[PDB]
């Protein structure tokens, strides 16, 4: 019921408040007429200095720990009653599901960014009908991939599904449905310089298969069969290009890709040769 | 200091600086000066640090004690402290030392 | 009529009604005159007495 | 204890100067006290002499 | 090979430390120098390095600190912590 | 039961009694000696032949660098990693499923441990003002800054004769902090 | 001279006598909170920005910040930085007029004033732009300068 | 730094018996007190400049750019 | 006195709540406010309230009855006072304890 | 710079202490405060009938506080309350309160 | 001394603690220069050129600036921002924050017997607030609804008697401080008591 | 007067057989049950 | 009286 | 040896001037050879990384140590940089050095109070 505050100048006006705000002398003044509007002006910067809403929201609690001077059996007495009063919400669940996925990203040396995104993508889903389950282990690889591609980063399938076993199709369905929830609630390049990263390589070797990325990506021919299998072929045409020697069984067992592949794109690369040369 | 000898009580080893400032002190003589600037230093430091708390209670201790217009030294519940101010009511701003001349001089003097 | 930056000056007016005009801005409003019962908030001149204080 | 702390103390202090053991143990031999420390733990303060 | 030797605080309590070396050393004057003790001691394990070396960094830079009290090589080496000047060449 | 606190006294008196010189079994002997010895030295400093045992010796004072902290910091956080990984094999094999190489060990312990223990005061309130912040405002205020020891809270702040050659008698700030602080 | 007071001769000081260098170093960093939320280094404008300092932003490039050289004072706005809003979670005096975005620049200090020496922009740990700023200042020895 | 121009007190400029001074050290290997008689200064309100003199520059322009 | 104090007024049956302008809080970038902690301590004496009404509407346990009443008498005593001499010390989540408001009448620098 | 009122004004002088009566609490409050939750479902506004709603004080300036109305310059706050369904102890009486414990009867209250 | 012989011979003069160098040295070395042995040298005045009756010790000496400036230290507010928790001036140079009248301060002011000053510093210097409180109940529960000038008082049936007080804001968060802590600090502008 | 000698008595113990200064006017100021040197002067 | 700081002549001149 | 892990992924070694120009915190990586055996009792049937410990400057991990003079001066790093510091967030802390009693030595006190207990033979004994 109304409760807006308007400040305006009884003098002028003449127009919607174009004021100036005077914070080293404490007042707010009208542009115009040179007359105060108002005094004593508070600071938001100073009541902040003592001192999540984006995902614990409004609610509020406090813990017991134990004091200076204190018996451990009113400890313990105070920890009980907490664990009765626990069933009161189903708030449980979010902070034991960020504690293993907070473990977890912290085990794949993830940075903040790709976990606070991944917390806010399971927070979106959180317990809805279309999830319908999934054992909690699909939403968390899930949600940390979303997190993945929605902070300009790449971690292939095979990466997660070496993190977590999710069985792959369950992961890809429940990955899928996720999606929509996303949509609901309404890019190959960055792997070649971690690869380039797994094998060691000069940084003229990182932009020359960044180069071949996107030539190879603009040829077509294939398109990509997935574009892992090109990424390596790219790498290993850029490697074999130069003298540092690798060959195809080390770079096959590292990078976990069939020989067979490397060499049936290399063979095609290798005709393609003519259009991928940068200088 | 374990560059003299045992159970030796020469003034020298105890303590003395016969050396002056003009002519620079010896290593013996210069650490027990530091011993003695330093316990300067934190018997200094000390001495405010209790004269603070003193002052405090001093002053928070004589606080609403004032003298009313009947030069009755009183404090704001009527206790009476003093029935006069310093036991004379004089200000402690025009008060000189004087000389009793009564009680001064010999008896020949006095009766002279 | 000097105005807030050279020293010889004031500040702020107060008119008789309890509100204050700041002489910022006030310049290009033009004219401002006082009267009687008005309160010009000046800077420290001369021979203005002030408590002088060292802690502690 | 030992029957010859003369000896034994200039062997070891002929050893503790040429180098074999290292110069940051402290051997201490108190003779009204009848006793001989040897430090040789971390965090104590020496000066060379 | 034997030509100086660490001494912490403990060993200190059974040496006999001198001061300079070739003024307590050897066995035996201007109004204006500074009055020494005597070598009646025969006994000297050890010997000092320089006393001067027993000041930290900040009294180090006071010029003859001797002539002056105590308490203002404290405030000197006080007063040494907070002064301009140019700390590194980066 | 009695059978089992004769044994268990024994024990206490095998491994807790004494931790030092060894906790094996059968050094009764020798620490019967050593016991004698501290008897000696408590009767004899009651004969008023020994005075009282002085605590401002400098060279019963160790100090504490970079060495013992990280010594300390680094051995309860690989307690609590070997702890975590041993938790972490016992939900494994009791909940029945696979294992994994990356959620056993963890490394944001030892990073959070060390990041943390470096980058605050606190050394873990026990321990508090260890790490300061470099003062550059000169080339001897790093100097005299880098040497600083600190005595944490006999008069522990008067100048005491042992520190000749290893404490500066001058180098020491004034106030709260005079004569705790120190200078090499 | 009295009370350990002193008198320096002037034309010492004008040939540059315990004139020294001060070097103030002004860090910024831009932060996403939940990813919707950023925060971008740029030059606000003075039309569609609310909740801005009266100080002048002329000094800025496109990019929000100072070019070194450029000889700035107290009151300056050395690097502009400005958060995303949403309408209706305050819509507060004209909240609902300007929309956009709201101010939340690192100005000088009040009393400061100098020649802006170096500027240098950086990702950090976690890949977050952030921008350090050094300005130099010679403080020639005034009278109430302590020696 | 780098040869402080005039002097903090008689006035006269110095800046130019900078290259001369190291070239009468270094040359004739010469002392501080006859270069300085031979620089021309009498004062020594000028000496403490060229004898108290530390020039950083050198070790400043060892960094690259 | 009866018209001013009454022994079955010192036993705490209904609490007053103070107004923000006690208790300010803050929304800083509109994405983090802070909250007092007096407030967090309303928090907790309505979740301990409403939890212990609960449990004695619907079946009475017996020892989850003490241990929600306790748990009340924890809170409200931690709200008057939270440096209580044997009982534990209530922690906020950011790492410090809870600020009450005698700590705010006690120690120096505070309202007095 | 406060706004005029009409009241008679006065000095303060003599200042009674007292205790608090459930009564007189129940009497001054205007709300009871039952969600432990601080602003509104909605992160905007207050929760109303919480920890912080309009039937307070408020702060931000541009807030009116319902229930004074007028700004927070000048509002002196509100009070709500909390009806508790057990009785709980006072700290700084808790010692009182077993004095008089040990001056009373138990049953007949004598 | 020794500065000034080091700046006439050339040579930096050797200033360890414990050495061998005396006064009467460096005496005779500033002698052998021309200059007077014990460093004073005469002096003529600025003003009029005319020669000192007293020689002045007049040498070099080496000095340092701290980091302690003036231009670090000045600072004046006149009306500035207050806090948000006391409303009172805030605390900081930076901040634009005003000195503190402590205690002893007070004190000294009781000292020298000026009231007015003193309340006149700890109003409206300061913070001035302006409450209404209740004639039977002397809390501040009195609803001020001036805008069409109305006053009520909640719990004690009052909407005639109504008085007005100015007290300072910490004062006031002293009440409702109280207030929320089951203490009743009653105020009365009449003596019940006599 | 109260706070003139409280002053006029608080100043003079900046500038500072039995025992005497501080310590001394602790114990006169606290009145405490013992003195660290209890003499007496036997007329 | 004074720092000997040309030990380096010295030294050639010796050795 | 002194390195960092980048927001993208990469990983390059670590100098002390762009570790404090970038705010980062001066470490090394730690790695240890974990062994595991299953025993089914006494019947028998890695190189994990454990996190990043901070190094100081001038210290035989660190890259300073072995720099010479004009590699220092490519390193933008000062010949006269003393240093023996830590640098976490692009700050340079210092551990001042702590000061504790020793232990495993007799040690025998009075006591002038009108404790029961004449004198006190305390031994603080620990392991090394
Ligand atoms: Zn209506
Ligand atoms: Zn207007
Ligand atoms: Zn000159
Ligand atoms: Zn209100
Ligand atoms: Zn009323």
């Amino acid at each position: 019921p109304n409760l807006n505050i308007v400040l305006t100048c009884p003098e002028c006006k003449v127009y919607p408040p174009k004021i100036v705000e005077r914070f080293s002398e404490g007042d707010v003044v009208c542009a115009l007429c040179g007359l105060v509007l108002s005094d004593k002006l508070v600071d938001t910067r100073s009541e902040w200095r003592t001192f999540n809403p984006l995902l614990d929201g409004n609610n509020l609690s406090t813990r017991i720990g134990k004091g200076e001077t204190t018996d451990m059996r009113f400890t313990k007495e105070l920890n009980k009653a907490q664990g009765k009063n626990v069933m009161d919400k189903k708030d449980n669940e979010v902070q034991a599901a960020f504690a293993k996925i907070t473990m977890l990203c912290d085990a794949a040396e993830l940075p903040k960014i790709v976990k606070d995104c991944a917390k806010e993508a399971y927070k979106l889903c959180h317990d809805e009908k279309t999830l319908k389950g999934k054992s909690m282990e699909s939403i968390m690889a899930a949600s940390i991939l979303i997190g993945c591609r929605r902070a300009e980063v790449a971690r292939t399938f095979k990466e997660i599904q070496s993190l977590i076993h999710v069985k792959t199709k369950e992961f890809g369905k429940t990955l899928n449905i996720m999606k929509n929830i996303l949509r609901g609630k309404s890019q190959n390049l960055t792997y070649i310089p971690r690869f380039c990263s797994h094998l060691g390589l000069p940084m003229q070797v990182t932009t020359s298969a960044e180069y071949t990325a996107k030539k190879c990506k603009e040829i077509k021919e294939i398109a990509g069969k997935s574009p892992i299998t090109i990424a390596v072929v790219s790498i290993y045409l850029n490697i074999l290009l130069f003298q540092i020697p690798i060959t195809a069984a080390k770079v096959g067992q590292t990078l976990q890709v069939t020989e067979g592949t490397i060499k049936s794109g290399y063979k095609i690369l290798y005709e393609h040769r003519d259009k991928l040369v940068d200088p | 200091l374990p560059h003299f000898s045992k159970d030796d009580y020469s003034p020298e080893s105890k303590g003395f600086v016969e050396n002056s400032y003009l002519r620079g002190l010896t290593p013996q003589e210069f650490f027990f000066h530091a011993m003695g600037g330093r316990e300067g230093l934190i018997d200094t430091a000390v001495k405010t640090a209790e004269t603070g708390y003193i002052q405090r209670r001093l002053v928070k201790a004589l606080e609403d004690i004032m003298v009313h217009y009947d030069n009755t030294t009183r404090n704001s519940l009527g206790n009476v402290i003093q029935f006069i101010y310093g036991e004379d009511g004089m200000d402690a701003a025009h008060i000189e030392k004087q000389s009793l001349d009564t009680i001064g001089g010999s008896d020949a003097a006095f009766e002279k | 009529r000097n105005g807030p930056n050279e020293h010889p000056g004031a500040k702020y007016v107060i008119r008789d009604s309890g509100d204050r005009i700041d002489l910022r801005y006030s310049k290009r409003a033009g004219d401002i005159q006082l009267q009687y019962g008005w309160k010009v908030e000046r800077h420290i001149m001369d021979n203005d007495p002030v408590l002088f204080n060292r802690q502690p | 204890v030992h029957r010859n702390p003369a000896r034994l103390m200039e062997t070891l202090r002929t050893l503790r100067r040429k180098g074999d053991i290292n110069p940051e143990v402290s051997m201490i031999r108190d003779i009204r006290e009848k006793e001989l420390k040897i430090f040789t733990d971390a965090g104590r303060v020496y000066r060379p002499l | 090979e034997g030509l100086v030797e660490y001494i912490d605080a403990e060993e200190e309590e059974s040496i006999l430390i001198a001061m300079q070396p070739e003024d307590l050393e050897p066995a035996e004057v201007d109004p204006a120098k500074r009055i020494r003790v005597s070598h009646h001691a025969t006994t000297f394990t050890h010997c000092e390095i320089h006393p001067s070396m027993i000041l930290g960094v900040a009294a180090s830079i006071i010029p003859f600190p001797d002539h002056n009290q105590s308490p203002r090589n404290t405030y000197q080496s006080a007063m040494g912590k907070q002064a301009m000047g140019v700390f590194l060449t980066n | 039961k009695k059978e089992k606190r004769i044994q268990y006294a024994k024990d206490i008196l095998q491994k807790e009694f004494l931790p030092h010189i060894t906790q094996l079994e059968g050094f009764e002997s020798r620490k019967a000696f050593f016991l004698g010895y501290m008897i000696n030295r408590l009767l004899l400093c009651a004969l008023d032949r020994k005075d009282q045992d002085d605590r401002d010796h400098f060279g019963k004072k160790r100090l504490d660098l970079a060495g013992p902290l990280l010594a300390q910091l680094f051995k309860t956080l690989f307690k609590k990693l070997t702890k975590d990984i041993f938790r972490y094999m016992q939900r494994t094999v009791e909940e029945a499923h696979d294992f994994n190489m990356k959620l056993a060990i963890n490394a944001k312990t030892i990073t959070s441990g060390l990041k943390y223990a470096l980058a605050t005061g606190n050394w873990g309130s026990s321990r508090a003002g260890v790490s300061q912040v470099l003062n550059r405002y000169t080339y001897s205020s790093t100097l005299s800054h880098l040497r600083r020891t600190n005595t944490p809270i006999a008069k522990p702040r008067q100048l005491h004769n042992t520190h000749w050659g290893l404490v500066c008698p001058a180098e020491t700030p004034e106030g709260q902090a005079c004569g705790l602080v120190k200078n090499l | 001279n009295q009370e350990d007071s002193m008198i320096m001769n002037q034309s010492s000081i004008d040939r540059g006598l315990f004139r020294s260098l001060f070097f103030r170093s002004y860090m910024d960093q831009e932060k996403k909170y939940g990813m919707s939320i950023t925060e971008t280094f740029e030059k606000p404008q003075r039309t569609n920005t609310l909740r801005m300092k009266h100080g002048t932003y002329d000094k800025l490039d496109d990019d929000g910040l100072i070019a070194p050289g450029v000889r700035v004072s107290g009151e300056d706005v050395i690097i502009g930085k400005t958060t995303p809003i949403s309408p209706d979670e305050e819509e507060l005096g004209q909240r609902t007029a300007y929309h956009s975005k709201r101010d939340a620049s690192t100005p000088l200090r009040s009393t400061e004033n100098g020649i802006v020496d170096q500027v240098l922009v950086t990702t950090n740990q976690d890949g977050l732009k952030f921008v350090k700023v050094r300005v130099r200042t010679t403080k020639i020895p005034q009278i109430g300068d302590k020696f | 730094m780098i040869v402080p121009v005039r002097c903090f007190s008689c006035g006269k400029v110095v800046g130019d018996k900078w290259e001369s001074y190291l070239n009468l050290l270094q040359e004739d290997e010469l002392d501080e007190g006859t270069a300085l008689s031979r620089l021309g200064l009498k004062r020594y309100c000028c000496r403490r400049m060229i004898l108290t003199h530390v020039d950083l520059i050198e070790k400043f322009l060892r960094y690259n750019p | 006195n009866e018209v001013f104090s009454r022994p079955e007024w010192m036993i705490l049956t209904c609490l007053p709540v103070p107004p923000p302008p006690v208790r300010p809080s803050i929304s800083f970038n509109e994405s983090q406010r802070g909250e007092d902690d007096l407030t967090f301590k309303l928090a907790d004496i309505l979740k301990a309230n409403i939890s212990l009404e609960t449990l004695e509407h619907n079946g009475a346990p017996h020892h989850a009855i003490e241990e929600a009443e306790s748990l009340l008498q924890f809170h409200v005593a931690t709200y008057m006072d939270n440096d209580i001499a044997g009982q534990p010390q209530a922690l906020q989540k950011s790492g410090r304890p809870v600020k009450s408001i005698r700590a705010r009448l006690k120690g120096k620098e505070g309202r007095i | 710079g406060q706004q005029y009122s009409s009241a008679p004004l006065r000095t303060v002088k003599e200042v009674q202490f007292g205790l608090f009566s459930p009564e007189e609490v129940r009497a001054i409050s205007v709300a009871k405060i039952r969600f432990p939750e601080t602003m509104d479902e909605t992160q905007t506004r207050a929760k109303i009938g919480g920890l912080n709603d309009p039937r307070l004080g408020s702060i931000d300036r541009n807030l009116k506080c319902q229930t004074c109305q007028e700004g927070m310059n000048e509002c002196p706050g509100h009070f709500g309350h909390i009806d508790l369904a057990k009785p709980v102890f006072h700290v700084g009486f808790i010692a009182k309160i077993k004095k008089v414990c040990e001056c009373v009867c138990m049953h007949c209250g004598k | 001394l020794l500065s000034k012989v080091a700046a006439l011979s050339g040579n930096e003069g050797d200033a360890s603690p414990f050495t061998d160098i005396t006064v009467e040295g460096i005496s005779k070395l500033l002698r052998e220069h021309g200059y007077q042995s014990r460093g004073f040298e005469v002096m003529y005045n600025g003003h009029t050129g005319k020669k000192l009756m007293a020689q002045i010790f007049f040498g070099p000496t080496y000095y340092q600036r701290l980091r302690h400036m003036v231009d670090d230290k000045i600072h004046a507010r006149a009306r500035g921002p207050m806090q948000v928790l006391t409303r009172q001036p805030v605390e900081g140079r930076s901040r634009d924050g005003g000195l503190r009248f402590g205690e002893m301060e007070r004190d000294c002011m009781i000292a020298h017997g000026a009231a007015s000053f003193l309340k006149e510093r700890l109003m409206e210097a300061s913070d001035a607030f302006r409450v209404h409180i209740c004639g039977i109940c002397g809390l501040m529960t009195v609803i001020a609804k001036l805008n069409h000038n109305q006053f009520e008082c909640k719990g004690c049936d009052n909407k005639i008697d109504i008085y007005q007080i100015h007290i300072p804001y910490a004062a006031k968060l002293l009440f409702q401080e109280l207030m929320a802590m089951n203490i009743t600090p009653r105020l009365y502008t009449d003596r019940s008591r006599d | 007067v109260g706070v003139l000698a409280a002053q006029s008595i608080g100043e003079p113990a900046t500038q500072m057989k039995v025992t005497s200064g501080v310590p001394r006017l602790k114990e006169i100021l606290n009145v405490a049950k013992n003195m660290k040197t209890p003499s007496l002067t036997v007329y | 009286f004074i720092k000997r700081d040309r030990m380096r002549r010295n030294f050639l001149r010796m050795r | 040896k002194p390195m960092v892990n980048e927001s993208d992924g990469v990983t390059h070694a670590l100098y002390p001037q762009e570790a404090r120009l970038r705010n980062l915190t001066y470490s090394s990586g730690l790695f240890v050879d974990v062994k595991k055996r299953t025993y089914e009792l006494k019947y028998e049937l890695g190189k994990v990384f454990i996190g990043r410990l901070p190094i100081m400057l001038r210290s035989k991990n660190c890259y300073l140590s072995e720099a010479t003079e004009s590699d220092l001066y490519k390193l933008k790093e000062c010949p006269f940089d003393m240093g023996g510091y830590f640098i976490i967030n692009g700050s340079e802390k210092v551990l001042i050095a702590q000061e504790r009693s020793a232990g495993n030595i007799v040690q025998v006190f009075k006591k002038a109070a009108p404790s029961p207990i004449s004198h006190v033979a305390e031994i603080r004994s620990a392991l090394e």
